[PDB]
């Protein structure tokens, strides 16, 4: 989390937390209620967010589910929607942690090699995540949507 | 993150003998970070070495 | 390293599930104790040299034999290393206090420390006594907020 | 004939750095003064001079003294440390960082455009730490400096090794 | 400063600033007004902070201004107060920067060698800085007092 | 590098002065724009690859000879190097905009850049054209104030190159 | 080429070429006329190879030239066929060199970054290379088809 | 020791002792009788040397033993005189070995940070060590006094 | 580096000749001065910190603007760099006095130092004045003959930087 | 590593006492024997190549099966390594003879050597026999001065 | 040189010369007259030493000056005696320098490659150096004979 990153910077220099790192930890603890609120909203509506995101993605990119497409068939399309749900859960982890470290540690490190071996079109994943970002921003206030959009955009940029 | 203890013997069978001490470079145990574990593994193999033991402290 | 939030995240991720109300409850409790834990850590940091000096004084008064010729704390170098290790313990207990988790202590301090001390000849109960004295001083200055982390260090050494 | 530094017209070496023919090797059982001198040589060679007191690494020095890590690992960590960043990275472009890393980690200069391209690409895409990791895991480093010798400026032609 | 530290950390990793670093900068620029008011407040309380800190130091360390002490005489006492003067200016710099980078770069790195070369006892540094802490934080409200105390504690720890 | 705040700090430290009304006003001016700069940096970071795709497409459409055989960007490697350099220009413009200062463009980018490009034979006018296209693409994302701000650092780079 | 690899290997060991290295060079120079005739055969049939390979590619991946595809439009289809022609010329260069070094240096290093910047899907590149290999090997004898297929397989593996 | 340094230099180059190194070892073995004489004189007179040096140190710097002094009280004065005795023993070791390796290993490496964390005034220690040097020179002949003063001055310069 | 003995050996070896009477006279001269040189070197090493303290005090008293804001020695870091430079000058002058030869000052100190000082903005005349201050203090501590010996190497450094 | 003087200094330091009459007696006895040990070490250095040659000849006359195909000393490189190890033992025995203390042998030669030979497959008893033959040659050339250090090496391997 | 090695050892650790190094330099300069008389003695009898040593070498190794030998002929024998004179002069240099550094830097580094390129047998050089040693130590007293013999022994070991 943000606390972990501040502690790591303090450890690398063999010193206690600095005034800047203390401001960081304090401002993270002050964001606790807002981050928890956004995380509850994204977690409780996860199923419908994924449903809408998958619908939008498959509309934009029919060849994904078209015969010969990567997501053709029930199992492969379900696997796709499982991946979208994974990325949404990682986005909630990032919202609570206050950094992108859990998102990297669980899903982003090695995702490009994975998707290249499986011939998963990364731009289509980017459309799916963009759709999920829009669905979630619908269910959040402007500040809350901005808070979640940071991690959605981080996932998108790490893909592309 | 995590650190791995490697114990290995890397011989000198491909090069001429020298009068300097190389017993350290030959048989050793070291702590390396996980991100360096594959390079260390492959360089031990490429130099004809044998990985005697691998441990993960914890 | 892990803080409390990352530990909860890893629990949920190993289960594969989104956060539930229970997990959100532990997260809110950590956020609630955060400001007081920050104040305690800042207090420790402001008095680190004084705490270290007082705890070294206590350890060597209680075990004067360590400083006598032939003791493990006898030389300027070995004494400096002893107080250096005490400073390690204090700073990493403060990190663990801020993070709300003992993981930093395990990975950065305790991992292989017993083996290192036996190889060097450092006496384990003497070091544990030093950690206990440090715990007492820190408790006197900030209360009982950090004594779990000192207890963790003492158990890991033992 | 006697006592001439390598380099001819350029046989000079700034006194902040080590003498050009000195070799600093880590052994497992050596005196504490030898250990401190070895650490001082590592700083003198990676960072080109001794830092003001209070700037040296704490935990890494303890690991090196104990033998938990090696000289190569210490050099790797120093060359990517905040000291190296504040000393060289913040004041130079990455092209200059390529010659700095060659001088510090391999004791020489890049000889051709491919040697520059490799570490410049690493710096451009992955940063200083990746470039340092790549440079100290080269076979050239492993064969010239090994695992327990401080890197040094090399002055004898050795085409097989760069 | 905060922004420079973020940019340098991102630069050495060949990346754009992540959401966490942008959060750090956002919290820093949101607090610029109160930081700047605090720095102003410490700036008007110039002569009083320096004078009272010097009085407390000389009372708690009378050896410094006794004959043979380092601060003995009018000129040496003036140089003594001038060093406290420097350090208070550095503490204001660090307050506006949001980090202790100005303090570290202007008055901490090499300070051991400077004061060894000048024969100035470091525990006198520490006591004079703690006296400056007490006087300065006596002049601020709750949160600002702690915020300025952290800078003074960094500096007193560095002088030790 | 220097940001705006450390620029003011350095000026007053060199004069040996506390902050006065002018210094506090400069700092207020920087803090006021900080939310805009952070928003622009986040927008640019979110769309960087898109910006580079569009800017490189415009530059190679306006100068097709760059990517045809005989051009400086004709191979996969030199194409990759060219859009990598565009990534430099975008990322360092964003750093400088977020700092409110062109210093990092001086230490990290411009120093030695003309010499590097002249030695490689990289056409400097074409690189400036790519920088201009990148400026236009970025302005068509970040918004009027942030576009006008990013433009300052893009023109700083262009002037430094030409 | 073969000679370049032999000399580079000998130089990395700082020695003259061993009998085995000279054996590699003798084998390479003996087969020179066969390679030259294969390369002439492929260069004479440039346009017909590229036309048929493009036809099979767009037949087996119609989504590339379908609306929304990367190669939709006459200009983008022409750019696609142009890339196929580039790689065919590279394969002829590699055939005369006896090794894939010209292919690697001119059209493999940085190819993935290039096509990612161009939104070009790598599996489509792999399928295009397989189609071009089919057309090119169909024009050659049983013996020659094997070695030219080796160059095409290297190219397909590199684009994968 | 001198022999240790010669052997370590020979072993660093994987060679036998050179004529210069053999000459160094022979010179040390010749000076052994004078070395044992100086060490014996300093060893039998340790009590009076330390007592006189402590007396004149405490007279030069009475604030050390005054209330609030670093050596105030019986225990702290005892530890101060014990440190002076330690340094005299180290000087005898150095006189015997012919180098400063025992002095560095046992007493000097780490003394600076030790006395820094203890806030022991290094100038007071140097006053005591110089005082011990004059006490020793009083009991030694001129050449013996010079030989002892070499290692005394090494200790002083390592402290300073 | 060279000492007086190595200088003689170099002359006679490049000429291809055995030692003649004049060479033996030169070698006798160096052997005769050896005791004085060793005494002076021990005195300097015993007193190096005090020499630096007195010399920097005199330099910063004569030129108080060096260590005030705007001066090149105003910050703890730049003051530390200053006194460290003076310490290295003293140590290498002591080396060259032992060797009886100024070659080590050419190989380890002077070459490129004027350029570094100009590039950093270090005042060179002030550095020469500091070297002169060290000369005065050292001459006070070593005695008349050793002072005349050390003055040669101090003036060599001064003229090299001047 | 230690020499005899440093060993005595460490012994006194572990007790925190000054040198007494007996310690000065070991020290003066070390100084008295110094010139003979230097003469022996110079003799060994001047004749190192021969000593090594007939030591290898003695070893491989006693145990020709080391040189036969499939033996540990069968290849030009492995024979090189064998003679190189014998040169190690000779040089470090000479260092120990000059120092008068066997520590340099312990840290520089014997530390990790037995495990390294077992990993390499180098036969310990044959190496001990080679050390013994080298001891015989050296003793024939200089006398019994260097016998103790060769016996130390043999015990370390054995 | 002794002085140069002491200075370089001090420089490698960035320190002033220790008491041990100064003692080494004192020991060297105190012997200057003796080693300088030895250099004069060897220099004055150079014709005698070269002629007797050549006679001893050619009696001990008749194959060198018989047909098929490297020194066969008067011109090649004169070259042989000439570089005997080279090594005698280097020995005198090393005697005045107190170390084998002049010998190593003028006549040892790269000597084996030189004598292989010249087809000079190294065992013949070893025998020649031993003959020069015997003749030259015959002209000196025992104590001087030993110290000169060390230089010749280093030379013979270096040529082998
Ligand atoms: C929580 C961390 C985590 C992540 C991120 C993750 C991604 C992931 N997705 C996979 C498969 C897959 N992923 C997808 C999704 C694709 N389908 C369409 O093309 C879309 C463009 C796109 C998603 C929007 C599909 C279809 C598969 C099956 C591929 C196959 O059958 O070969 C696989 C291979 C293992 C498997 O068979 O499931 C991984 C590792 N796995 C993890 O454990
Ligand atoms: C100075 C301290 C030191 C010691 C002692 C030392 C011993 C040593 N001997 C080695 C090889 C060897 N050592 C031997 C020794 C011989 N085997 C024969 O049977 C004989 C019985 C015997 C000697 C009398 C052999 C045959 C090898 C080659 C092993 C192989 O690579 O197969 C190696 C492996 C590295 C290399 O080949 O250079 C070490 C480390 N190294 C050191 O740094
Ligand atoms: C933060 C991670 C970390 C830890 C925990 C750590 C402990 C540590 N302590 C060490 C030495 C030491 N540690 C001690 C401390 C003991 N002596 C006793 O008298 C006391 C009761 C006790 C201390 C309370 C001493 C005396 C030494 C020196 C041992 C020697 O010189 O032989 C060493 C060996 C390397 C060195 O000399 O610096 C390590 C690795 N190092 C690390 O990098
Ligand atoms: C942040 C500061 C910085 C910059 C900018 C920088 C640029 C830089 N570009 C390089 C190569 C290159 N740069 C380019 C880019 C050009 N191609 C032209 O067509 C275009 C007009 C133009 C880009 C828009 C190309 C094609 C090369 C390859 C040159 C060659 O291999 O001959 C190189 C040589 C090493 C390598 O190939 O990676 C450097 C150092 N380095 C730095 O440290
Ligand atoms: C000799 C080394 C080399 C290569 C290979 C190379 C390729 C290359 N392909 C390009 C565009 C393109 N390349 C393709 C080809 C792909 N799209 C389809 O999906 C197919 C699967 C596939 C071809 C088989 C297409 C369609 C474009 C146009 C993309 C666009 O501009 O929107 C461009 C941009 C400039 C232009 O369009 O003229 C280059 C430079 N350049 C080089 O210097
Ligand atoms: C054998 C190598 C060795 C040395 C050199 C050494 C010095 C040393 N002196 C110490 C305490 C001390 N040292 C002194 C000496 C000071 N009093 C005056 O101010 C003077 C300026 C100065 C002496 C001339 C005093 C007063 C203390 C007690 C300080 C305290 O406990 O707070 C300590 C801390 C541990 C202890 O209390 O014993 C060490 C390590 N210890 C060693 O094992
Ligand atoms: C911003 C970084 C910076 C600092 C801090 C700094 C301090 C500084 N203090 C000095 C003298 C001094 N400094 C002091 C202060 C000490 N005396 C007492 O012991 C007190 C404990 C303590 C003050 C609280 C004194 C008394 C002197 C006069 C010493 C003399 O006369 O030589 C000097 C020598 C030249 C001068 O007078 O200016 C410097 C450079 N310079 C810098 O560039
Ligand atoms: C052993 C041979 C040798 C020398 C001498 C040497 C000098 C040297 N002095 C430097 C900086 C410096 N040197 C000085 C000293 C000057 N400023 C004051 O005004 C004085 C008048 C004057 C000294 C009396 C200062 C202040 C700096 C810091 C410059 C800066 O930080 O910008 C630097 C730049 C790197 C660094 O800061 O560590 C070098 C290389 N280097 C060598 O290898
Ligand atoms: C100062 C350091 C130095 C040395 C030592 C040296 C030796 C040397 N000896 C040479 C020729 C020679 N040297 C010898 C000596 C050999 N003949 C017998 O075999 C003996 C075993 C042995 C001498 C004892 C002979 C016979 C030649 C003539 C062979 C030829 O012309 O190739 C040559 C070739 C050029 C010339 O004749 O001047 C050199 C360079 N050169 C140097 O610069």
């Amino acid at each position: 989390s943000a606390i972990t990153k501040a502690i790591l910077n303090a450890d690398a220099e063999a010193r206690y937390l600095s005034p800047g790192e203390i401001d960081v930890v304090r401002g993270y603890l002050a964001s606790g209620e807002r981050r928890v609120r956004v995380a509850r909203v994204l977690s409780d509506n996860a199923l419908r967010i994924v449903r809408g995101a998958g619908d939008t993605m498959f509309q934009k990119r029919p060849d994904l589910v078209a015969p010969g497409g990567n997501a053709y068939g029930e199992v492969r399309t379900a696997k796709c929607l499982r991946d979208l749900d994974y990325f949404l859960r990682l986005v909630t982890y990032g919202v609570l942690a206050g950094d992108t470290s859990p998102i990297d540690e669980i899903g982003l490190i090695g995702i490009k090699e994975t998707y290249s071996l499986l011939e998963v079109p990364v731009p289509g994943v980017i459309d799916g995540i963009k759709a999920a970002k829009q669905q979630a921003a619908a269910l959040l206030s402007s500040e809350d949507a901005a808070e979640a959009s940071f991690y959605f955009d981080y996932v998108i940029s790490a893909m592309s | 993150a995590r650190t791995i203890s490697i114990t290995a013997c890397v011989p000198r069978r491909t090069k001429s003998v020298g009068a300097s001490r190389e017993i350290q470079n030959v048989y050793f145990t070291k702590r390396i970070s996980f991100d360096q574990f594959t390079p260390e593994y492959q360089r031990i193999h490429r130099q004809g070495g044998t990985i005697l033991n691998v441990q993960c402290m914890g | 390293m892990l803080d409390a939030v990352t530990k909860i995240i890893n629990r949920t991720d190993a289960e594969g599930r989104y956060f539930a109300s229970k997990d959100f409850d532990e997260v809110t409790r950590f956020f609630a104790t955060g400001e007081a834990r920050l104040r305690a850590a800042s207090t420790i940091s402001a008095n680190a040299a004084s705490i270290l000096r007082e705890s070294a004084a206590a350890l060597f008064t209680e075990q004067p034999d360590l400083l006598r010729p032939g003791g493990n704390a006898y030389t300027s170098r070995r004494y400096a290393a002893c107080v250096r290790d005490m400073e390690y313990f204090l700073r990493y207990a403060t990190y663990a206090l801020v993070a709300g988790d003992t993981s930093v202590i395990d990975e950065r301090v305790l991992n292989g420390l017993k083996e290192t001390y036996m190889s060097l000849g450092v006496p384990i109960p003497s070091t544990v006594a030093g950690v206990t004295a440090m715990k007492g001083v820190v408790a006197s200055m900030i209360g009982s907020e950090a004594n779990v982390y000192f207890d963790h260090i003492a158990k890991g050494l033992s | 004939s006697v006592g001439d530094l390598p380099g001819g017209l350029w046989g000079v070496r700034p006194g902040f750095q080590s003498p050009p023919k000195q070799r600093y090797r880590w052994t497992l059982k050596q005196s504490k003064a030898e250990k401190e001198a070895l650490l001082e040589a590592i700083y003198r060679q990676v960072l080109e001079r001794v830092l003001p007191e209070g700037s040296r690494l704490n935990e890494e020095e303890s690991r090196l003294n104990n033998g938990d890590i090696t000289v190569r690992e210490f050099v790797r960590r120093l060359a990517s440390s905040d000291l190296y960043v504040q000393s060289f990275l913040v004041r130079y472009p990455n092209t200059k960082l390529v010659e700095k890393l060659y001088k510090h980690l391999l004791g020489r200069a890049p000889s051709n455009q491919k040697e520059i391209i490799k570490y410049h690409d690493l710096l451009a895409r992955k940063g200083l730490k990746a470039a340092v990791d790549a440079m100290v895991t080269t076979e050239e480093y492993t064969e010239i400096f090994g695992d327990d010798t401080v890197p040094f400026a090399r002055y004898t032609t050795d085409p097989a090794h760069g | 400063s905060v922004v420079t530290k973020a940019i340098v950390s991102a630069d050495a990793e060949a990346r754009y600033l992540s959401p966490g670093e942008l959060d750090r900068i956002r919290g820093f620029v949101s607090s610029g007004e109160r930081r700047l008011r605090v720095a102003q407040t410490l700036t008007e309380s110039r002569e009083r902070i320096i004078k009272q800190a010097g009085d407390q130091l000389f009372q708690k360390r009378p050896d410094l201004v006794s004959p043979g002490g380092n601060a003995y005489g009018a000129e040496r006492t003036a140089s003594c107060l001038r060093d406290l003067d420097y350090y208070l200016r550095l503490v204001t710099f660090g307050i506006v920067a949001g980090d202790v980078t100005p303090i570290e770069e202007i008055g901490v790195i090499g300070v051991k060698e400077m004061y060894r070369n000048l024969e100035v006892p470091l525990p006198g540094m520490v006591e004079a800085v703690k006296a400056m802490k007490s006087v300065a934080t006596g002049l601020l409200s709750g949160d600002d007092s702690a915020e300025v105390g952290y800078y003074f504690d960094y500096l007193a720890g560095a002088l030790a | 590098m220097q940001d705006a705040i450390t620029s003011v700090i350095n000026t007053y430290d060199v004069q040996g002065k506390y902050f006065d009304t002018s210094a506090f006003d400069k700092l207020k001016a920087y803090y006021a724009t900080g939310e805009l700069r952070v928003r622009a940096a986040g927008t640019i970071s979110a769309n960087a690859a898109t910006i580079i795709k569009e800017a490189s497409a415009k530059l190679f459409s306006n100068q097709p000879d760059l990517v045809r055989p005989g051009g400086n960007a004709y191979t996969t490697r030199r194409y990759a190097a060219c859009v990598r350099d565009m990534d430099y220009f975008l990322r360092y413009a964003t750093y400088a905009m977020l700092a409110g200062d062109t210093s990092i463009l001086d230490e990290r980018v411009l120093n030695g850049l003309k010499e590097t490009y002249n030695s490689l034979g990289v056409p400097i006018s074409s690189t400036v054209q790519g920088i201009q296209a990148m400026k236009e693409v970025t302005g068509s994302l970040v918004g009027s104030g942030a576009a006008k701000e990013m433009g300052v650092y893009f023109d700083y780079l262009s002037s430094g190159l030409s």
